[PDB]
């Protein structure tokens, strides 16, 4: 009627801010067990992935030298995720620590907790990246038949890699060092592969220990991955070559549904 | 073929209407002939659908279009997300189960109808059926096939008449009614002259000619003529279409109701189309058939067991919304088994022992007025013992007789010696059978008394009409005429002794003149002959009829459960009111206009009427009444009690009853109860003493013929509706919390908190086996307490049913799911503020480094796997709120602390059911990750736990006020 509809919309009023108070009061509950330093469980990122920087779409680079279009996305998106690496991004000293050009073992920094708050980062340079920094070339060598992609491997909180103890890389390093070896993924794609160049720091074409374990965006904001830049210098023109890189070490592990989990597969092809 | 039977005309004009002889029948050259025009005379069921419109009709039906409609979505967005050159298959898996889904149902469906036929098939009664008779003039075999109009049939007693003929010769014979050769009544079921297909002959010979073969049979019909008669729906599937109706309209209109927010909002297709076959799959009672059939059988199976054959189903679905109960009071009511214990002659009141006695009369047996009564009862007396047991006391020995003349036996052979010798001597030429009717049982004797009177005559009857009959009365043996100080008498007597309850019977003789009737003499029922009136009225005999044990509680219990009982016997309206009384019919502080005019001490016409509220109405007072009186009468007055009424004004009793948007159910025993057992929404037929013409049309039987029977059928009739109510809310109440995920992820934009897979596995795994443990479900405490369901204004599913299930229930198991989901989130690095708008970075195959809260980075197959947990979560989260859903579920009023945990034990296989699919479905087939499931982590399970301890809380604290508090807004709004 017009007088009992003011007592049913008044139960549903009471009712439903209950239940509201009752869900609001128990998600608050259940985040005064989660810290705001690092995960509960390093279960799905705990074996870090590895990928690169141009966030090619399909797995796929394809491009033609002779157009500074069909490569003009590829140049521009390298470009977005170095900026964060200009030597004029990290002159502040009251953030970023210099590191020696030399692997050495990794940097602790305390403990998850409040001390010493923010923590310090250690500084990577870009013209390790030779031939690929893009301080000399504005155009990371796709204006040849030169492709050049960066290699990441995925942040880890307090994850601190372990080098092995495939072929030896003959600048062994491996106290300091975790090896990346990019190569053909099939035979005709080996065969066709031609040479390929990395340029890492300090001739060791791998990620420095030195910049682990990484302790998570409150303790250390602006923090700057180690990159490892790979070149194919010689690739046979006009055909789409599949490529496989993989980091080796004994915290590095191998899934065989995950694509991206330890290693990637990118297609390049370069067309005339 | 014709609603008119040609039986009135006389034998040499009914040869002419259908060219018949009545001696010679007809020759070959015309019999075959003639048999060849109608056919053959025979009952078969043989007549059945062709089965394949039975598999179309069953293959789509009520849910199976809204299902199929959501299986061709499926299919369109299969193609859809193919254009867009991506296949993950999982909707092949959706759409292939979907699918198989039907099948099944309807495999489940062609298993209905059978087991529930093979169950309806046990109740039937046979009687004892032969085709083979000797007739036709000339002595011969002749089949019942080749019997046709023109063919005269001799039969003989003791087995069936071989076709529907009309009777042209015959001797006495009856029929359960009197057979005779001429013209009786205008109706053709009781005109006496015609046969009835596959109806009893008891005695007799009989001889008669067809009239009807096949279809132009009344019996038959249009049974021959296929069409289709008896598909009428049952109550419950007038109920599954109204559900059926409700679930279509509200999941279109939430369906309306997101396309329309899509269409401007800018949601791509895919999306829709994924909802709206998410809500077809959601809101569909799948395992609802199976959980329906199952109820009836149990519940058939549970009044079988309670002395209660139900026969048809209509019958088991309408017994639990009767209202009103005509019933008898010998059989039903009464314990059928009557004491001598009072005498009246001499105008005195003479007591006796009803039982174990072990002793001759306290009175004197040298007493002229005691020899004749004592001589008169033996000689009046037709019941004799059972051979070969003369050994078991009198009262084991049994009698195919009459209960009242087992009555007078019990007493005579207890108080005098051996009446077969005094019987001999008094030679019995010709007994009228005692009979409703006549209410006499006349007999003829030849007297072998030096005095050559040479003819006696002895009946019994109602004390009323036997002195309305008789003009004097007997005392201390010399006769006087019937002065008023011996009629007044008489009435004071039959007041006293009908005041306790107790029929009584009369006893009269006489001696005929020799003068005026010759030694020699012819005896014909039909003619007068020896006179029968003004004969010598000795005295009466007084019998205890006491009422079941059982009755008051019934009688009780229907006054508590507002079911109307009414009386239709046919006694006179003092025992009849002195043993509704006793039995509780009449209940206490309860006064007719009679007895209140009494009080007031004044006369009946100068009473309100409006200050009675019982009615004890003889059958004349009825007779004539017209309908409107009829119906004002039963509307006016509470309790009536329709003394002194014939059985066949059943049919007015019926009939004026129905027409008060009431269920009557009426109870008779005899083939004139019969049309009143027809015109009955619940026909019962009387169980042990019973015919079986009662019995075919009844559509309900009893097996203790006894009264509370005709009560704990409606107690478990109604168990139906309270079980069922039980399992379309538990069914509905998960419903909204396998769609509300859905509509935030649209909205919102987090991630898919549960997968179209994991909602159809909730309704497979722990909404089917929890469904049927819910139909095992015992009776409440105010089963008994409720008024009668209308079948018009209340429903199955009300609005309040479906409210608290989806409004109230359902949004408590999403809140506790979200829970679940949100700690599986926040537990790996999504903060839940964090989870808002991440849909599209999270679904994109190309980013494999999306940042979480803490600054790491997740590969696309990680985010899938934890998506994955995320659902397993939700999906368990409701496996374990529908686990105290469940047990909130088996009361609408009581409490678990009074109905019990375990006293019911299939709720805790379908818990276990529950328990045993969740955790095969996380940990078996979570180890190889499939179908959107993976291995659980032990906190997980036990997270939505308080939340499951919430929903019992609240329905328990809806019901403790509901039971405190009746009728004060909280009955009257909050209860389901
Ligand atoms: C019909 C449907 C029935 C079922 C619906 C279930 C709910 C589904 C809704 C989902 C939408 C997203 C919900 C987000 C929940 C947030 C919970 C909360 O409270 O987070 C407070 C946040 C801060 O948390 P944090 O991420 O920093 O904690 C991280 C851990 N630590 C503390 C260590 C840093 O504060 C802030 O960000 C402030 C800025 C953002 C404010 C957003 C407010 C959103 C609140 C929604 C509540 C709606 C309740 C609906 C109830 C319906 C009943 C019928
Ligand atoms: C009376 C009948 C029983 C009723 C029980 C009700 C409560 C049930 C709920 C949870 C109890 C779970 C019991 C089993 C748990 C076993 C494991 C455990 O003990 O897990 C506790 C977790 C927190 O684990 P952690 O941080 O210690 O792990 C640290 C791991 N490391 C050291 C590697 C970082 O608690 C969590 O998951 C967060 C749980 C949030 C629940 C919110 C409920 C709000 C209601 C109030
Ligand atoms: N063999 C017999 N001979 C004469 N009278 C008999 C008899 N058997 C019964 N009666 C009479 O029938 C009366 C008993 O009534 P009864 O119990 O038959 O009523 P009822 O049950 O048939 C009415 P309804 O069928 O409508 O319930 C007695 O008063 C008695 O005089
Ligand atoms: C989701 C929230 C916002 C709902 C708010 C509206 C609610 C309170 C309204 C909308 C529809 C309403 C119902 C509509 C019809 C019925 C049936 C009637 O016999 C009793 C009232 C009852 C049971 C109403 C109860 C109140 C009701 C449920
Ligand atoms: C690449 O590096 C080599 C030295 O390692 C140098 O000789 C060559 O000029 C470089 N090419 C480009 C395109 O910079
Ligand atoms: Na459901
Ligand atoms: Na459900």
């Amino acid at each position: 009627t017009g007088g009992s509809w003011f007592k049913i919309l008044l139960f549903y009023v009471i009712f439903y801010g209950c239940l509201a108070g009752i869900f609001i009061g128990t998600i608050q509950v259940m985040l005064l067990t989660i810290s705001e330093l690092k995960p509960t469980y390093q279960d799905r990122v705990a074996p870090p992935g590895l990928t690169q920087i141009p966030q090619i779409q399909k797995t796929e680079i394809s491009f033609r030298p002779n157009d500074p279009k069909s490569y003009e996305a590829y140049v521009l998106n390298i470009i977005r995720f170095l900026e964060k690496y200009k030597d004029s991004a990290q002159k502040d000293d009251m953030i970023f620590e210099d590191c020696g050009s030399m692997p050495s073992e990794p940097k602790e920094r305390g403990e998850f907790n409040h001390e010493r708050g923010e923590r310090k980062v250690c500084r990577f340079k870009l013209d390790w990246l030779g031939n690929c920094s893009g301080l000399n070339d504005e155009s990371y060598g796709y204006k040849e038949g030169k492709p050049c992609i960066i290699i990441k491997l995925n942040r880890v909180l307090g994850f601190k890699p372990k080098p092995p103890k495939t072929y030896p890389l003959t600048m062994k390093y491996n106290p300091n060092v975790l090896p990346v070896q990019c190569t053909g993924k099939r035979d005709e794609d080996k065969d066709k592969v031609g040479n390929i160049e990395y340029f890492g720091m300090g001739g060791f074409y791998g990620f420095p220990l030195q910049y682990y374990p990484y302790y998570g965006k409150l303790l250390q904001p602006k923090y700057l991955q180690p990159l490892l830049a790979v070149q194919f210098t010689n690739l046979t023109l006009d055909t789409e070559i599949r490529i496989e890189c993989k980091a080796y070490g004994e915290n590095i592990g191998y899934s065989e549904k995950d694509r991206f989990q330890g290693r990637f597969d990118v297609k390049i092809e370069v067309k005339s | 073929g014709m609603d008119l039977d040609d039986h009135r005309l006389s034998n040499t004009e009914l040869e002419q209407k259908y060219g018949t002889n009545i001696i010679q029948g007809l020759s070959s050259v015309r019999a075959t002939e003639l048999l060849a025009r109608d056919g053959p005379n025979t009952l078969t069921p043989p007549k059945q659908t062709p089965e394949i419109i039975k598999f179309l009709k069953q293959m789509v039906g009520g849910f199976s279009i809204l299902l199929w409609i959501g299986a061709a979505l499926c299919w369109i967005a299969f193609v859809i997300q193919y254009v867009n050159n991506s296949a993950s298959l999982d909707n092949v898996y959706l759409g292939a189960i979907l699918v198989l889904v039907v099948i099944l149902t309807g495999i489940f469906a062609y298993y209905q109808e059978a087991k529930s036929t093979n169950i309806m098939a046990s109740f039937s009664k046979m009687i004892p059926q032969q085709a083979l008779v000797i007739r036709d003039a000339e002595k011969k075999v002749i089949s019942a096939e080749q019997l046709v109009v023109g063919d005269v049939v001799e039969i003989k007693g003791g087995d069936q008449i071989p076709a529907d003929i009309r009777l042209v010769f015959s001797q006495g014979c009856k029929v359960d009614q009197a057979r005779s050769t001429e013209f009786t009544h205008e109706n053709p079921l009781e005109t006496k002259n015609i046969g009835f297909y596959s109806t009893t002959c008891l005695e007799g010979t009989a001889t008669g000619i067809v009239i009807n073969t096949g279809d132009r049979t009344i019996i038959g019909r249009i049974a021959s003529l296929a069409s289709g008669v008896g598909s009428e729906k049952t109550p419950i599937a007038i109920e599954i279409e109204h559900f059926v109706h409700i679930v279509a309209g509200v999941a279109v209109s939430i369906d309306i109701i997101f396309f329309i927010t899509a269409v401007c909002m800018k949601y791509y297709v895919l999306d829709a189309i994924i909802f709206l076959i998410s809500i077809i799959v959601a809101n569909v009672p799948e395992g609802l058939l199976a959980t329906v059939t199952v109820t009836l059988s149990l519940t058939a199976k549970r009044m079988a067991k309670k002395n209660c054959l139900v026969k048809n189903l209509e019958a088991v679905e309408t017994l639990g919304s009767t209202s009103i109960i005509c019933s008898d009071k010998t059989g039903t009511l009464t314990q059928n088994r009557m004491t001598v214990a009072h005498l009246w002659f001499d105008n005195q009141i003479f007591v006796a022992d009803t039982s174990e006695n072990q002793t001759k009369q306290a009175f004197d047996q040298s007493s002229g007025t005691w020899a004749s009564l004592s001589k008169i009862i033996t000689l009046c007396n037709r019941a004799e013992f059972r051979p070969g047991q003369e050994s078991v006391p009198i009262m084991k020995r049994t009698v195919v007789g009459d209960a009242s003349e087992t009555a007078l036996l019990k007493f005579s052979e207890v108080i005098l010696g051996d009446v077969m010798g005094i019987r001999k001597r008094n030679h019995k030429v010709a007994e009228i059978p005692f009979n409703s009717t006549n209410k006499f049982q006349l007999s003829i004797h030849e007297t072998e008394d030096p005095n050559n009177k040479r003819f006696l005559v002895v009946m019994k009857g109602a004390p009323e009409r036997i002195l309305e009959k008789c003009s004097t009365i007997m005392i201390n043996g010399q006769e006087q005429p019937l002065d008023k100080s011996s009629a007044d008498s008489f009435h004071t007597a039959y007041m006293e002794l009908g005041g306790l309850g107790e029929r009584v019977l009369g006893f009269c003789h006489l001696y005929l003149p020799a003068e005026q009737f010759p030694q020699s003499y012819i005896f014909d029922v039909d003619s007068v002959n020896f006179p029968t009136s003004n004969f010598c009225f000795v005295g009466l005999l007084s019998m205890i009829d006491p009422p079941r044990s059982t009755v008051p509680d019934a009688v009780s219990k229907c006054r508590s459960a507002g079911i109307k009982v009414i009386m239709v016997t046919g006694d006179h309206p003092i025992t009849a009111k002195a043993i509704a009384k006793s039995v509780g019919i009449i209940s206490a502080n309860n006064e007719t206009v009679e007895d209140i005019a009494k009080r007031r001490n004044i006369a009946v016409e100068q009473v309100n009427k409006r200050e009675a509220k019982a009615a004890v109405v003889t059958g004349m007072e009825l007779k004539d009444m017209t309908p409107e009186q009829l119906d004002e009468l039963l509307t006016n007055y509470q309790e009536i009690v329709f003394a002194r009424t014939s059985p066949q004004q059943k049919l007015i009793i019926v009939e004026g009853c129905q027409r008060q948007d009431a269920i009557v159910a009426v109870t008779g025993d005899g083939v004139n109860d019969s049309p009143a057992l027809k015109k009955a929404d619940i026909g019962i037929a009387m169980g042990i003493a019973g015919s079986d013409a009662a019995k075919n049309a009844a559509d309900m039987v009893l097996l203790d013929d006894n009264f509370a029977s005709i009560v704990t059928g409606v107690e478990e009739g109604r168990l139906i509706f309270d079980n069922l109510k039980k399992t379309i809310a538990y069914t509905l109440t998960a419903n909204i919390a396998e769609l509300c995920p859905f509509l935030i992820y649209i909205v919102a934009g987090l991630p898919l908190p549960i997968g179209t897979i994991t909602i159809l596995f909730i309704d497979l795994g722990t909404d089917i086996i929890p469904s049927i443990a819910l139909a095992y479900e015992k009776a409440e405490s105010d089963i008994m307490n409720r008024k009668p369901r209308h079948k018009k204004k209340d429903r199955l599913v009300n609005t309040q049913l479906a409210i608290y299930s989806y409004l109230h229930i359902g949004l408590m198991q999403a809140l506790g799911g979200f829970l679940v989901y949100f700690t599986v989130y926040a537990q790996q690095g999504f903060w839940p503020t964090s989870l808002i708008n991440l849909r599209v970075a999270w679904e994109t195959d190309d980013i494999n480094d999306l940042e979480d809260s803490y600054g790491q980075e997740w590969t696309r197959y990680q985010r899938k796997y934890l998506e994955w947990t995320g659902s397993t979560a939700f999906f368990v989260a409701i496996m374990i709120q529908q686990i105290a859903d469940l047990i909130i579920r088996k009361t609408r009023r009581n409490s678990i602390f009074q109905q019990g945990l375990f006293r019911n034990k299939v709720i805790w296989v379908g818990i276990a059911s529950q328990v045993i699919v969740a955790l095969i479905l996380s940990y078996g087939l979570g180890s190889v990750p499939a179908l959107s499931f993976t291995m659980l982590r032990v906190q997980y399970w036990f997270v939505a736990v308080p939340h499951a301890i919430l929903i019992w809380v609240y329905d328990e604290m809806r019901k403790l006020f509901i039971r405190l508090y009746p009728g004060s807004w909280w009955d009257k709004n909050m209860y389901y």
